[PDB]
C-alpha cells in the first residue's frame, strides 16, 4: 500500500 | 478554546520549536485542531536545508496531468500518468507561458481565476515523489524522522507505507490541485513548503466533517453508492462558494515558502498551488489520533488501499478497552473538541 495524491 | 474553530497561525520560538510532539500538544491546548488545519511559522533562524540549486536533476518518476471535469463548483478530477521528468524539466514547463501563474493583485483575484479556469489547460503535478530535501543533520521538525507514535507501525511490524510513514515531495505548478480529503486512517499530516509560490488551503472543522460528507454524497450519489469512502479517491473538488451556499463552515489559509501546515485527524482539506513550488509531507500521529484510527471509515472499492492495524495502538495505549474492542463492543464516542492527552502539561 502507498499514499497517493490523485484520484484516477 | 478556539470556539470559532478558525485556522490558527503559530510563531514558536526555537526553544518551543525543538520538540515536535510537544509543540503539537501545545497548539492543541490552544484549540488549533478544531479548525482541521493549522499553520506554524518556524523561527527565522531555522532552515531545513542550505541551498536548493543542486536538485535540478532530481527525478520525478510519475508526474500526473490533472484533467478536471464539471461545473458550478462541483468537479471530478482525473489523473493522466506522464513519463518521468527531472525537476529542471518540470520547472521549465511550470514557468512556460502556457502554464505560468496568471497576473493578479490580491489573492482573492487569483482564487477566482483558479475556480474559473481549473477545467481548462490541464496542468501537470509533480506529486508523490519518494524522498526528502532535509539535510541529514537537521533535528527539528524533520519530516524524515518526527519520532511520533506512528513509528510503532514500523517498529512493531516492520511495515513501511510510502508517503505515510515515509516522506513525499510535491512539485507544483499553477492550478495544480488536491481534492477534498482527510488523511489515510484519519491521521495527521505535516506539510512544509520548501520554496516557490504559495499553496492555498481550504479546511472544514472536524466537528463539521460529517456535514461535508453528507453534502458530498448528495452531489455525487452514484459515487457514494459505489464506495462509502469515495472522497478518499481524492477526485472530488468543491468550490468555497458551494460550501457557503450549503452552509458548510470552512476557513481558508495561504501557505508561504518556509511555513508548515499541520492537518488534524478527520480535518477535511483541499487546495491548489499558485505556481512553481516544492513541498515535503508525511503523516504522523499522537495519542488522540488512536480513537480516530479505530473509527476511520475506509475505501472499500480499490485494492491495497492504506489500512493500518490498530491492534498495537489499542493494546499499548488502551489496555483497559482492548478485550472490549476486539469483541466489537467498544462504544467510545469521539469528541472532536478535546485536545490530545499530552497537553496536560
Ligand atoms: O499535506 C497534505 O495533507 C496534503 O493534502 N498535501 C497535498 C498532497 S495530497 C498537496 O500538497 O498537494
Ligand atoms: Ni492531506
Ligand atoms: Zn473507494
Amino acid at each position: 500500500a502507498r499514499k497517493s495524491c490523485g484520484g484516477k | 478554546l478556539n470556539p470559532s474553530a478558525r485556522i490558527m497561525t503559530f510563531y514558536p520560538t526555537m526553544e518551543e520549536f525543538r520538540n515536535f510532539s510537544r509543540y503539537i500538544a501545545y497548539i492543541e491546548s490552544q484549540g488549533a485542531h478544531r479548525a482541521g488545519l493549522a499553520k506554524v511559522v518556524p523561527p527565522k533562524e531555522w532552515k531545513p536545508r542550505a541551498s536548493y540549486d543542486d536538485i535540478d536533476d532530481l527525478v520525478i518518476p510519475a508526474p500526473i496531468q490533472q484533467l478536471v471535469t464539471g461545473q458550478s463548483g462541483l468537479f471530478t478530477q482525473y489523473n493522466i500518468q506522464k513519463k518521468a521528468m527531472t525537476v529542471r524539466e518540470f520547472r521549465k514547463i511550470a514557468n512556460s507561458d502556457k502554464y505560468c501563474t496568471p497576473r493578479y493583485s490580491e489573492f482573492e483575484e487569483l482564487e477566482r481565476k483558479y475556480w474559473k479556469n481549473l477545467t481548462f489547460n490541464p496542468p501537470i503535478y509533480g506529486a508523490d515523489v519518494n524522498g526528502t530535501l532535509y539535510e541529514k543533520h537537521v533535528d527539528e521538525w524533520n519530516i524524515g524522522r518526527l519520532r511520533t507514535i506512528l513509528d510503532l507501525v514500523e517498529k512493531e511490524s516492520g511495515i513501511t507505507i510510502e508517503g505515510v510513514n515515509t516522506p513525499y515531495l510535491y512539485f507544483g505548478m499553477w492550478k495544480t490541485s488536491f481534492a477534498w480529503h482527510t488523511e489515510d486512517m484519519d491521521l495527521y499530516s505535516i506539510n512544509y513548503l520548501h520554496f516557490g509560490e504559495p499553496k492555498s488551503w481550504y479546511s472544514v472543522p472536524p466537528e463539521h466533517g460529517k456535514r461535508l460528507e453528507r453534502l458530498a454524497k448528495g452531489f455525487f450519489p452514484g459515487s457514494a453508492q459505489s464506495c462509502e469512502a469515495f472522497l478518499r479517491h481524492k477526485m472530488t473538488l468543491i468550490s468555497p462558494l458551494m460550501l457557503k451556499k450549503y452552509g458548510i463552515p470552512f476557513d481558508k489559509v495561504t501557505q508561504e515558502a518556509g511555513e508548515f501546515m499541520i492537518t488534524f485527524p478527520y480535518g477535511y482539506h483541499a487546495g491548489f498551488n499558485h505556481g512553481f513550488n516544492c513541498a515535503e509531507s508525511t503523516n504522523f500521529a499522537t495519542r488522540r489520533w488512536i480513537e480516530y484510527g479505530k473509527q476511520a471509515v475506509l475505501c472499500s472499492c480499490r485494492k491495497d488501499m492504506v489500512k493500518i492495524s490498530m491492534d498495537v495502538f489499542v493494546r499499548k495505549f488502551q489496555p483497559e478497552r482492548y478485550k472490549l474492542w476486539k469483541a466489537g463492543k467498544d462504544n467510545t464516542v469521539i469528541d472532536h473538541t478535546l485536545p490530545t492527552p499530552e497537553a496536560a502539561e
